[PDB]
This record gives C-alpha cells, structure tokens and sequence, in this order.
C-alpha cells in the first residue's frame, strides 16, 4: 500500500533478515534506470543521505553501490552528488563501513573535473579530518593520497598542513590510521617535500606512545625509501629505524623482521652491511621468541640480495655463528620457521664448504623432537640436490621418513604423504622400491580412513612421476592382493585405488589385473563392497573399449540388481544408465 | 527519544570527549587518566510520568573505580529523581529468562556506548548498554566488558527488567572472571566476541535487587 | 518418483553446513518417520558397523570423525544418540545424520538419547538455537515430534546391545524392550527413562545417580544381564571419558563418547568402535576439528 518505488524500497528495509532485505539494496542500481536521469539524483540520492541504522552486509554492499553511480545521475559532470551520501558512510560507527565508503571516494574522484574536485571533494577532506567525530578523522587519512597532486600548488600546502595536524591529533586512533596511509602520502608527492614534511611526521610517529602506532609507522618507512637517494637515506630513515628495532614492544621488532627483505632491496648493499646486518645478528637472538621465527624464516631472502663481493664471506662469520645457536633452543615454533629456508644455503655459498660447514647443522633439524621441523626441512631440500649429491644426504633421512609415516598421531602421517611425490621424484625408483615401497603400501591399512584416503590419491601422482609401467612392477600386485583382507574396510580400498589407477593407468592395465578384480568381488557378503563395485565399475568404465562393456561388466551389472540391498540396486542400475547399456 | 506507556526512553549518543574535557574531569574524579575514548555526553536514560527514573552514563560509572588501569567498574545505573525515586532493596525473586526469550513484537532498540580504551594494546576495556521494548515489557543490559590479553577476562553484566504494569522493576549484577590460564581448554577466537564466551567465565558476584515505584 | 534426487541434494549443502530450511525440514523429517516407524525398539543391525556415541551439535568434530571412520554410506554407521544440546551447529548435526538415515536406510542406523527430547532440549540449546536460525519452533516441532520415533537400543549380529544409557531393574530380557512404547516424550519415570539415563560405575547393585533420573549399576549388574540374554558386551554413551572410550565391569560394558573437547571444558579425546565383518572390536581415538544488529538478546 506504498508509493513511487523509494517507499517500495524502504517496505523492504523492514523485512525479517539480511539477505532478504539486502538482496533490494543490491537492485538500488536497477532501481535507477527506471528512475529518470534526474529521478536519481533529484528523488533517490537525498534519501540515501539521511542515513539507516543498519547490519554491515548492507551499508557496504550501498557503499559499492555509490563508486559505480556516476553514470545514473548524469555522468561525471554531476558527480559532486554523490559526495553527500558517501560522507556519512565515511563516518558510521563500524569500522569496515568506513573503509568501504572511502575506497568508493577514492574512486569517484578522478571522476571529478579538475574544477569539481577542488571545489567539492578537497573540501570533503577537510570535514572529514577537521570534524568533531574522530571516526571522520580516521577516513580523512585515505582521501589525501588521490587529490594532493591534483590540485593547486597552494592548496598543497593546506593538506600538508592538514595532514601533519592528523598525525599529532589527540586521539591514538587517527594517529594510527595516519602511520598507515603514510607511506601513501610520501609516495605521492615532490621529492624535496618529502624529505622536510613527511620526516618529522614519520619520526614522532615511530616513537609514539602507545605501541600500536610504533610498528604501523615502520612498514611505511619502506615506501619513503624507494624514493630517496643513497646519501640521504642514512641522514633521515636510518635514525629512526635504528631505534624502531629496539622498540621495547616487541610488536615493532617483529614488523621490521617481517619486512626485512622488503628493507635491503629498497636501502641498498652497503647500507645492509652498515645497519642491517648489525640488526640482524641481535634480532635472531632476541628476548621474545616470536621476533626471532620471523626474522629466522627470512634468512634466505637476506644472504640472496646481499651483494657479491661478500655474499659468501658474510654469512660464515656474520650470519653462521647465530643459526647454530638457533637450531638448539628449545622453542619449537621458531626451529619451524628455520627448517623450511636453512638449506635455501648451499648454492649460495658454494660446495665444499656447504658439506662441510652447513651439513653438520641440518642433521640436527633431520632428528629433532618436533615432527614440524623435519617435516618442512623435507620440502625445501630441492634448491640442495643441485649443488650436492643425492646419496650424499639420501642415506641420513632414512628413519627420519619411518617416524614420520609411523608416528602415534594421525595428523603427521597424513603431513608427510602429501610430500612423497615431490619426495619420489627426487630419489628416482631404484631407492624407492627398496625402502619407501614398504612404507607407502603400508599405508593402505592404516587405522584411519583419511591416511588411506590418501594414501589412495598418492599413488596417482606417484605413476605420473614414475611412469605408466610402475605400477604394473610395483603397485598393483599388491594392491590387488588387499582384497582378501577380512576388515571390509581394508577391502573397499581397493575399489578406491583402482578408480584412481585407471584415469593415469592406460587401458592395457586397467583391463589386465585390475578389471578381473572389481568383477571378482561382486560376490561378498557386506553390501558395502558390492555397490561400490557397481560405483568403481562405472568409473573405470568409460576408459575401457565396447567389446569389454559388453563382455564382463553388464552381465554384473545384470547380476547386481538382483542384491536384495536396496542400496546396490540404485548403484547397479545407475552404472548402466550413466554410460550406454540400457 | 522514544515513548511507550507512561514512559519517556531518552536516547543520547554522540561523538567521543574533546582532549581538554577529559583532564578538566581527570582531575575532578581525581583519575590520573580517563579511557581513551570517553563517550561523555553519550547517556541512556528512562523516565517515568511522575518525574523518576534510572540513567546510564560514563561519569558515574567511573566514580565507581576503586583505587586502576583497567577501568573496572561496578556502576549498575544513577538513581535519577526529583526528590521523589524509586528504592533499592535486596530481593529473592530475580528475572526470568524464559520469558524474554519468545518472540515479540520489538518495539525499539538503540546501543549506547559509554567508553571503550585499547589498554596500551594490551587488551580492551569497552563499557557499553543497550536496551530492547516489548509490547508488554521493556528489557536493558549493561555490560562493562574486559580482556587483558594474556592474563585474564571480566564482565560485569548488570541486566534491568520491567513487566509492563508491574508497580515494579528487576535488577541482576553479574560479575565474572577467570584468568586465561585456567580455561585452556577455549578457543582464543571467542576471548572477542562477548556474548559467546560469558558462558565459559566463572561467577564471581550475584545479586537480584528489585526497584520498587512509589506512590503520591 | 525419484525424490533422492533432492535427498542428495540437501547432504551436500549439509556437508558445506549450510541450514535446511523449515519447508525443507518439514518433508524430511516425514520420511524419516515412515523410515523409524518400522523398526523395532531394539533394532538390530548386522556385522560390520561403526558405532559412534554422542555428537552433541559438534558439526566440524562429526566431520573430523568421518574422516576417521569414514564417509557415508562407505561406512556402516550406528549413533547411539545425543545429536544435539551442547554444540552451535546442533541444527546441522542433527539434520544430516536424519538425512542419512533416510537416504540409506541400511548404511547409518541412529538411536534416541537422552536429549532427544523436548524436556531438555528447551534448556540445553537445541530450542534456543532452533530460534536463531529460523524464527519460530517450527523446526523445533518438526525434530522433536521426529525424536520419539528413535529407536531405544540397538542390537549387532545378535551379540552386542547397543544404547545410550544403561540397564533398568525392570528390564531383565530384551523381549520386554520391544514390548515398550517408545512413541513418547522421554517419560520421568519407567524402564524407558532408565534406558536413555542409567550409567554404571564401581559401586555393586543399584544406586541413585546424581542425576536423578536412571540408576546405578555395577559389575553384578551387567553380568547377570549380558549372560541371561547372550551378549559379549553392551555400549553406552551418555557419559563422557577423557579416553573417548572407558572399559568398566571387567570388559561386560564399554564407554563410548564421540564429541572432543565437550564445551571446553575437560579437552576430552573423542573415540568410536569399528566392528569389522567378523565381530573383533577396535576403537579409533580423534581430536577435535580445527579450521576456522537489532537482536532479540537476553
Ligand atoms: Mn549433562
């Protein structure tokens, strides 16, 4: 019993839940073309400012709306009307409803002539920053970046002015948003405006009093980095990420460790070796053990972009002397984060000295309590078989594979069957079929169905590596021979193999050993074999030629439909169905 | 600013307190420091038609900290009159939780935030209220949440209930806490979300106290 | 009339845990009393089976124990009751394992427990829950009305009784079992509230449970039953063991909780029993699962 559609709109504002009542805010746009050019903005948009109380899914999903509106109201040269309501979704209460309407005026000012844009969106910076609800402060932060270099020269300066009374603003908050949107800020400017505007802000910042505004100010510094010189970065950066690194909030330290790599490639070689390195021996040897994992799985990256006069001097006085001291603490999550890049070493240094020097460490990792170190020592190994042998190391982890693939708890062994084929293929099969052959066919019986889950997939890949013919050698004679296992169980895995064999096992294989085995266990007494079989059959069905469709298979099919169970006689007759045979 | 009944639920909910008014209270309450956001003039009041009635704010919920960092707080409620108020007294009959329960007409709903501080990072102390109507009812909690991260949690729930037409209004604080290291046994992704975790955090403090109407 | 066609459906959304809807509920849960209203009150199920205890609403933790087990219907499966109560997504636990049952009648057989019942599940959560996901009671009517046609016990190649509680003084052979009327709230009182509410212990004879409702019984209890019907042992599973599986009465009766870390509280291992073709037992113990407005609040 409403009106014209904005009341047939709000009929729908007051509906039971959200997708119900969102799924219309998604048709504001649809809403639109019916509406005149001008309906839009002289009807539609003034109720779109006095704004709704209201669940996130739907102010954002409105905040989208409004980015993409410009060609509803008339085109870029009416753009200024969606300033309005966009601004108080730049200020509810809920963060990511800010966010959202901001990145939408982000959007919608370069669709702004450059008349417009001084006139309507560089005002709407100033009442969002200079506004009484911090939260407009907080969206003020993310509008600078667009507009600064769109403007006048003198209006400029009114930003910079603005900018830098956001970074010192009473509230913590803002000062945060400010730090983020820093490195932003840097990037958009002129190169000597940076360097005496930006600075200070980003000094007071980086030792601020509350911690939360410390390391936000840090990853922006790298942004400021990637536009000075090499002299005057150890003039106004360095300072104040020297500092930074000794934060008493560890929160800082860990900032800098997470982007270490991301500092040395944006500073430069000398000044690593100057400042950075130093930095780095104490901050794999810190007191809180987070600070240490990540600077320690980021050990790689760092030797890497070093430079080549001392890439190899470097790391065996400077950088060697604090891993073994790593390797032997007793926190089990920072020794995690080391195994998965320690061997990333060997071709960076070189042969014999890795052998010799590097090798003793990495056994240590290879026999350590903690089942997650060996297992990512196992995965990063490749980047050492092509500068050392593979028999060289290949004899050591032999026990370390069995402990793996036996331990007490499920969730290892399944760890490691995931990274037997990237395994297998570097050992080739002459090791294979003497030792891990006996551990993987072993997995077929494993207690629980997920390890035999995979342990099935598995072997898909482990003939795809291999070849066609390793299975006929190695596999299959024993897959087969599971089929006679009491445990139902145990003789349902072989139905589940041989669907996976057949799709990367050829047709020759497939009808060889494997068809007369599906065949041959229509006869068992749990049901739950034999409408699998009816499931498999079909499967590997269409792989095989007509002449044997029609020769083995149907008659069981035929044969299958007459098991009482309910369950095999919808399978049966499905199987036929799905594939040409009535 | 609504209105139902004999009743006039006031609503009040603005933007934080400048800098300058924080210290000019600072040293009225004598608090070397006030939350980082102090939502002062942000009240959530209920009046009744002959001049009595109960207000939530920040003011006098920070009167109530004791000699703190936390912001901790037992304030349930500023008994606000005209030299005429309605009465605390003890009580054995407590609310119902059957009854709010099923599904009625709501006739009005606003959250009121009172303060919230980020604790130097180290965890949150958020003092909020919110209120809900019935047809035949009105229902309000206000919970002074706490998480210190790495030690310990507390709420101090303090629901208020009235039967429409009941010469009569309820009263429960709840108060409960544990440190985090014995109830190892949680999901860290619930030491957010209050309303999901309250279950899981021992009593500490329980007390029913009915408010009662006068007459003239 | 190939109605499995949506059957199948609905589990695939069930598996991405994912709600049916109250019309959807409606037409299931009718089937599944057509499926229920037959079988006995002590169903006896055939040899190779997995049976599992309580579930308790623990969605990701059932999903957790298929992968143990295995899926369905691969598995032959046989829940011993309390699909809800104590878990957020009781709703969705509850609603596949009905599902199942309807689709393979013969793969999943799920017996009644103790808070398959509208005394408790109003209390525990089920209804409350029921509530925030639908609106109304709808579905709450629609499960509980369903729950009375839950058969009591269950019984495996003739050998091994299968329920959620304990024994009752009033029954003595199974024969009176399938004499009861299970088509009724879970009573207060009778052997019927005793089946689903009775736990054993140490202590001989009979005993009041703190609980109140059930009793107590011990070693001179189960064997003077378990003998005089022909059993190798019975399984019961409305307590809860930090071992997921407890042996009691010198391995007469065996203990079987199927829900890890029960609401947080004793970071409990979850186990469950394969009985393979051949009756040879072999418990498998798991850990729990670990990937991760205007309101009408109370
Ligand atoms: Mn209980």
């Amino acid at each position: 019993m409403s009106l014209y559609p904005i009341a047939v709109l709000i009929d729908e504002l007051r509906n039971e839940d959200v997708q119900l009542r969102l799924n219309s805010i998604k048709k504001l746009s649809t809403i639109a073309l019916a509406l005149g050019v001008e309906r839009t903005r002289s009807e539609l948009l003034p109720f779109l400012t006095d704004t709704i109380y209201d669940e996130d899914e739907v102010l954002l999903a409105l905040a989208e709306q409004l980015g993409t509106f410009t060609t509803l109201v008339g085109g870029p040269e009416y753009v200024h009307c969606l300033l309005p309501p966009l601004e108080s979704l730049a200020t509810v209460e809920e963060t990511v409803v800010r966010d959202k309407a901001v990145e939408s005026l982000r959007a919608i000012s370069h669709e702004h002539s450059p008349s417009d844009l001084e006139a309507h969106f560089v005002p709407l910076v100033k009442r969002l920053a200079g506004g009484d609800w911090f939260t407009s402060r907080t969206s003020a932060c993310g509008l600078f970046s667009v507009c600064y270099p769109r403007v006048s020269s003198a209006v400029k300066a009114e930003l910079r002015q603005y900018f830098r009374n956001l970074c010192s603003d009473d509230t913590p908050m803002v000062r945060r948003a400010a730090a983020s949107k820093l490195g932003e800020f840097a990037k958009v400017l002129e190169l000597d405006n940076v360097k005496s505007e930006i600075i200070p802000m980003f000094s007071n910042l980086a030792s601020d009093e509350q911690d939360s505004v410390r390391l936000l100010a840090v990853e922006a510094c790298v942004n400021i980095a990637q536009l000075l010189p090499q002299e005057d970065l150890e003039a106004l950066v360095m300072p104040t990420l020297r500092q930074a690194a000794e934060d008493k909030s560890w929160r800082v330290r860990y900032m800098v460790a997470d982007k270490f790599t991301e500092l040395q490639k944006a500073v430069g070689p000398e000044i690593t070796k100057t400042d950075l390195v130093p930095a780095f021996q104490n901050l794999m040897k810190d007191c809180e053990a987070e600070v240490r994992a990540a600077a320690s799985h980021k050990v790689k990256e760092f030797c890497e972009n070093l430079s080549a006069d001392c890439r190899e001097n470097v790391i065996m006085s400077q950088i060697l002397p604090c891993i073994k001291e790593l390797v032997s603490d007793a926190n089990q999550h920072v020794k995690s984060a080391l195994a998965s890049v320690i061997m990333g070493l060997s071709p960076i240094l070189g042969k014999d000295n890795t052998i010799e020097h590097l090798l003793p460490l990495f056994l240590a990792q290879l026999k350590d309590e903690c089942p997650e170190v060996r297992l990512n020592i196992i995965s990063n190994l490749d980047c050492v078989n092509e500068v050392i042998g593979i028999r060289q190391l290949s004899q050591s982890l032999l026990p370390a594979i069995v402990e793996l693939a036996e331990d007490a708890k499920w969730r290892v062994r399944l760890a490691i069957i995931e990274y037997m084929p990237l395994l297998a293929g570097q050992l080739g099969v002459e090791f294979f079929d003497e030792k891990l052959n006996s551990l993987c066919m072993a997995w077929l019986v494993d207690h629980v169905y997920a390890i035999r889950e995979a342990a099935t997939s598995n072997l898909k890949k482990l003939v795809e590596k291999f070849g066609k013919e390793w299975a006929h050698a190695t596999i299959i004679p024993k897959v087969l021979a599971m089929s006679g296992d009491p445990n139902y169980l145990h003789r349902m895995t072989t139905l589940f193999c041989i669907n996976v064999l057949s799709e990367v096992c050829g047709q020759d294989i497939t009808t060889k050993h494997m068809l007369p085995t599906v065949l041959r266990m229509a006869g068992d007494p749990v049901a739950n074999v034999r409408f699998n079989v009816a499931k498999s059959l079909q499967k590997i069905g269409p792989i095989l030629d007509n002449s044997t469709l029609q020769s083995e298979v149907k008659p069981i099919l035929e044969k299958l439909t007459q098991d009482q169970d309910v369950d095999v006689k919808y399978f049966a007759q499905e199987a036929l169905t799905v594939l040409s045979l009535a | 600013d609504f209105s139902f009944g004999p009743w006039k639920l006031t609503a009040s909910k603005t933007h934080i307190m400048k800098s300058a008014d924080v210290e000019k209270l600072a040293d009225e309450l004598h608090m070397p420091s006030l939350p980082e956001m102090m939502f002062g003039d942000n009240v959530l009041r209920i009046q009744h038609g002959s001049g009595f009635g109960i207000e939530f704010n920040a003011t006098d919920a920070l009167r109530c900290v004791n000699n703190d960092w936390t912001y901790t707080t037992d304030y349930k409620g500023t008994l606000l009159g005209e030299s005429l108020k309605l009465k605390v007294v003890p009580t054995t009959d407590h609310i119902d939780t059957e009854k709010l329960k099923a599904r009625e007409q709501i006739k009005f709903f606003e959250e009121v935030l009172l303060f919230e501080d980020e604790l130097h990072d180290h965890g949150v102390s958020s003092l909020s209220v919110k209120i809900r109507v019935m047809p035949s009812s009105f229902f309000l909690l206000l919970r002074f949440f706490l998480r210190i991260d790495g030690v310990l949690i507390r709420m101090n729930d303090t629901r208020l209930y009235h039967e429409a037409d009941k010469t009569y209004m309820l009263r429960e604080y709840t108060s409960r806490e544990s440190k985090i290291a014995n109830l190892m046994h949680v999901p860290p992704s619930l030491f957010t979300e209050p309303n999901e975790i309250s279950q899981y955090l021992p009593i500490k403090e329980a007390v029913c106290e009915k408010l009662v109407f006068p007459e003239r | 009339k190939v109605f499995t066609k949506e059957l199948d459906q609905w589990i695939e959304q069930l598996n991405e845990c994912k709600q049916l809807s109250e019309s959807q509920v409606k037409s299931l849960c009718e089937k599944a009393k057509e499926i229920l209203t037959k079988e006995s009150n002590v169903q006896e199920v055939r040899c190779p089976v997995t049976v599992c205890g309580d579930v308790h609403g623990q969605f990701h933790d059932l999903m957790e124990l298929f992968r143990i087990g295995g899926k369905s219907p691969d598995t032959n499966y046989l829940f011993m009751g309390d699909y809800v109560d104590r878990g957020y997504y009781s709703v969705e636990t509850v609603t596949l394992l009905v599902a199942l049952k309807v689709r393979y009648r013969e793969r999943i057989t799920i017996l009644r427990g103790n808070h398959e019942s509208r005394q408790i599940t109003q209390v525990y959560g089920f209804y409350d829950e029921c509530l925030r996901k639908y609106g109304n009671a709808n579905v709450w009517k629609y499960f509980t009305d369903l729950f009375d046609y839950l058969p009591l016990t269950a019984l495996v190649d003739g050998q091994i009784f299968c329920l959620h509680g304990g024994l009752s003084p009033s029954i003595d052979t199974l024969d009176h079992i399938r004499a009861l009327d299970r088509l009724q709230e879970v009573p207060h009182e009778g052997p019927m509230c005793d089946l689903l509410w009775s736990d054993p212990d140490d202590r001989g004879g009979w005993g009041i449970s703190p609980r109140g409702a059930g009793y107590t019984f011990g070693q001179d209890i189960s064997e003077t039953f378990n003998h005089a019907n022909g059993l190798t042992l019975v399984s019961r599973a409305h307590q809860l063991v930090m071992e997921g599986y407890n042996w009691c009465h010198d391995r007469n009766v065996v203990t079987i909780f199927s829900a890890p870390n029960y609401c947080y509280r004793c970071g409990n291992q979850a186990a469950i029993m394969e009985l393979d073709d051949t009756l040879k037992y072999s418990f498998l113990q798991f850990d729990p699962a670990p990937r991760r407005t205007p309101d009408y609040f109370l």
